[PDB]
C-alpha cells in the first residue's frame, strides 16, 4: 500500500484553497476524502464571537440613536465577524468609533496575538457625527454551533449565537495520477472555503489527527 | 377597583425547530422532521448542500 504525501497547498484566493493528495490506491481515494470532509465540516476549531455589551443599550431589541441599523442588526452583523486569536482562547476586544460614516471591522482596536482577516467587513454606520458607539466584543474558542441559549449576569450584556467553524464549504475529487508506470494510483485534490481563520494545511492534518484518534477506539495501537 | 395598572412587555425569541410547520406557496404544507446536519445534507459536485 503506498502511502498519500501532501505535494500542493495551492491557493487561489485568501479564503479558497486547494489541496492535493498525489499517492493513492485504488478505491482509497474516495474512502478518505468522503471521510476528510465530513470530519472538517463536522468538528474544526473556530474562535467566534461570543459577547457583546454596548454602553448606551440595555437589551438587544433596543434602538441607538444616531446609528442607522437596529442593535439587532448590530449583532447579526458581529456574528459574522472572522477573527482569529493565535495566544489566547479568550480576548476581549473594544471598538470606538464617532463621526459620520460607516464603522468597519478595521475600527476595532487590535491586540498581538488578534488579527482580522478582512477588515472591509461593516458593523454598523453612524449618520450622525454628533453621536458615537463603543463596543465590548468577546471572542472565545470553541468548535460546533453552540445557541446562545444553551450557556449554562448585568443587563447591559448581549448575547449573540456562536459559531465556531472556520470552514463553510469542502469538495473533492479524485483522479487518476502517473506515478513510474504503474496504473491505478489515485490523485485526491480537496478544495476548502474557510473564513480565512485557518489556514489549509493545518485544517486537513488537524481532521486527520482527529480520525486516527478515533481510530484507536475498537483497534489496539498501530 | 383599581389603582394601578402595570404592564410588561415580554419579548421572545422563537427559533426553529422538529414539529415545526413549515409551508410553500403552492398549498404544500409540512412539518419539520429532523434537523440534520450540514455534513449529512446531499451536496452537488462543487460541494454546496
Amino acid at each position: 500500500f503506498l502511502k498519500p504525501r501532501l505535494v500542493d497547498i495551492e491557493q487561489v484566493s485568501s479564503t479558497h484553497a486547494k489541496v492535493t493528495l498525489e499517492p493513492l490506491e485504488r478505491g482509497f481515494g474516495h474512502t478518505l476524502g468522503n471521510a476528510l470532509r465530513r470530519i472538517l465540516l463536522s468538528s474544526m476549531p473556530g474562535c467566534a464571537v461570543t459577547e457583546v455589551e454596548i454602553d448606551g443599550v440595555l437589551h438587544e431589541y433596543s434602538t441607538k440613536e444616531g446609528v442607522q441599523e437596529d442593535i439587532l442588526e448590530i449583532l447579526l452583523n458581529l456574528k459574522g465577524l472572522a477573527v482569529r486569536v493565535q495566544g489566547k482562547d479568550e480576548v476581549i476586544l473594544t471598538l470606538n468609533k464617532s463621526g459620520i460614516g460607516p464603522v468597519t471591522a478595521a475600527d476595532i482596536t487590535h491586540d498581538g496575538d488578534v488579527e482580522i482577516v478582512k477588515p472591509q467587513h461593516v458593523i454598523c454606520h453612524l449618520t450622525d457625527e454628533n453621536a458615537s458607539i463603543s463596543m465590548r466584543i468577546k471572542v472565545q474558542r470553541g468548535r460546533g454551533y453552540v445557541p446562545a441559549s444553551t450557556r449554562i449576569r448585568p443587563i447591559g450584556r448581549l448575547l449573540v449565537d456562536a459559531c465556531y467553524s472556520p470552514v463553510e464549504r469542502i469538495a473533492y475529487n479524485v483522479e487518476a495520477a502517473r506515478v513510474e508506470q504503474r496504473t491505478d494510483l489515485d490523485k485526491l485534490v480537496i478544495e476548502m472555503e474557510t473564513n480565512g481563520t485557518i489556514d489549509p494545511e493545518e485544517a486537513i492534518r488537524r481532521a486527520a489527527t482527529i480520525l486516527a484518534e478515533q481510530l484507536e477506539a475498537f483497534v489496539d495501537l498501530e | 377597583g383599581v389603582l394601578k395598572i402595570v404592564k410588561v412587555y415580554l419579548a421572545v425569541k422563537r427559533r426553529i425547530q422538529p414539529g415545526d410547520k413549515m409551508a410553500g406557496r403552492h398549498g404544500n404544507k409540512g412539518v419539520i422532521s429532523k434537523i440534520n446536519p450540514i455534513e449529512d445534507m446531499p451536496y452537488d459536485e462543487n460541494g454546496t448542500p
